[PDB]
């Protein structure tokens, strides 16, 4: 069987406004076999209200997930996303960056 | 533009010991997903997933659940039958993949009939632009390839693919006309960020595109940057729409050499953006 590892981007749906609702995104792809655990980190912690995509794939047959909740940022709360995938060590989390 | 395309993906993942193989299928017109179906739903059932599907009648919903659960038992004997080919154990995890569907061209005609299938994540078999010949990856799909062949099952996706495919994405174009026949083109800027007191990253972006299809580059006084170009995966916006971004780490003094291209079908004109400071 062939392995991909996932490639992870953390971003808002529109330009980040502090005090203005928005909503934070986790796009997971180019990975292979499907199984997958994702979680958005509000201040490190689990979020709940958070949704997903149905599985689908790509033209190489690498499978993709948008993992998405409704938020509102501020200057205070730090976000991220957390993803463990059997081509990885263990979960990896990668911070939400504003310009990104 | 003038073809338009619907696919089914279907992912079927055996998991020995442990019931049956769980199903998933995802319909998409375009970049627009319409439909699933998860095996491991509460009540397993082709279902909406676009509000221009919402007005399709209980009947089309039964014929579609009911073809999806028949595509579901064949994959399973499928995952079994490979498993035997290659010699695998019967305590491993695999899956099969398979893809299929119809581009419609401007006139009404069929461009281009699919249905092929991976295994394990690489190349199986694929019906070739004929609809009458396969392309087998190896001797376990030249075996598939003779059972159907023995089964006639090119001629069944044929006359599925030159007409009902064809008819239903009509119909869903229709149906979704204001949602799938528009092209929603980027809204682009570029951003300058310091790394250095000599040197800045330029980011072009791209947001709130449909389609999903964009060309998006940097130029070093015309010249293309690619192997020094970061250039992210075309994302959803989670609303119908897609974004995009490419970035390149320049010398300060050099920032106006650098142009960034955007070609979108939404768009008159193909884009070229420099740094505004
Ligand atoms: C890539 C998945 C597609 C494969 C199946 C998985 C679920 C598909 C749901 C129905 C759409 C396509 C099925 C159309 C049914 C149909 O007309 O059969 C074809 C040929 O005629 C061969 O029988
Ligand atoms: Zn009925």
């Amino acid at each position: 069987a062939i392995q991909r590892t996932p490639k992870i981007q953390v971003y808002s749906r529109h330009p980040p406004e502090n005090g203005k609702p928005n909503f934070l995104n986790c796009y997971v792809s180019g990975f292979h076999p499907s199984d997958i655990e994702v979680d958005l980190l509000k201040n490190g912690e689990k979020m709940g209200k958070v949704e997903h995509s149905d599985l689908s794939f790509s033209k190489d047959w690498s499978f993709y997930l948008l993992y998405y909740t409704e938020f509102t940022p501020n200057e205070k709360d730090e976000y991220a996303c957390r993803v463990n995938h059997v081509t990885l060590s263990g979960p990896r989390t990668v911070k939400w960056d504003r310009d990104m | 533009a003038g073809s338009h395309s619907m696919r089914y993906f279907s992912t079927t993942v055996s998991r020995p010991g442990r019931g049956e193989p769980r199903f998933i299928v995802v319909g998409y017109v375009d970049d627009t997903q319409f439909v699933r179906f998860d095996s491991d739903a509460a009540s397993p059932k082709m279902e909406p997933r676009a509000p221009w599907m919402e007005q399709e009648g209980p009947e089309y919903w039964e014929e579609q659940t009911r073809r999806v659960k028949d595509a579901a038992q064949t994959f399973r004997v499928s995952l079994g039958n490979l498993r035997g080919y290659y010699n695998q154990s019967e305590a491993g995890s695999h899956t099969l993949q398979t893809m299929s569907g119809c581009d419609l061209g401007p006139d009404g005609r069929l461009l281009r009939g699919y249905y092929q299938q991976a295994y394990d994540g690489r190349d199986y078999i694929a019906l070739n632009e004929d609809l009458r010949s396969w392309t087998a990856a190896d001797e376990a799909a030249q075996n598939t390839q003779r059972k159907w062949e023995a089964a006639g099952v090119a001629e069944q996706w044929r006359a599925y693919l030159e007409g009902e495919c064809l008819e239903s994405l009509r119909r869903y174009l229709e149906n979704g006309k204001e949602t799938l026949q528009r092209a929603e083109p980027p809204k682009t800027h570029v951003t300058h960020h310091p790394v250095s007191d000599h040197e800045a990253t330029l980011r072009c972006w791209a947001l709130g595109f449909y389609p999903a299809e964009i060309t998006l580059t940097w130029q070093r006084d015309g010249e293309d940057q690619t192997q020094d170009t970061e250039l992210v995966e075309t994302r959803p916006g989670g609303d119908g729409t897609f974004q995009k971004w490419g970035a390149v780490v320049v010398p300060s003094g050099e920032e106006q050499r650098y142009t960034c291209h955007v070609q979108h079908e939404g768009l008159p004109e193909p884009l070229t953006l420099r740094w505004e400071p």
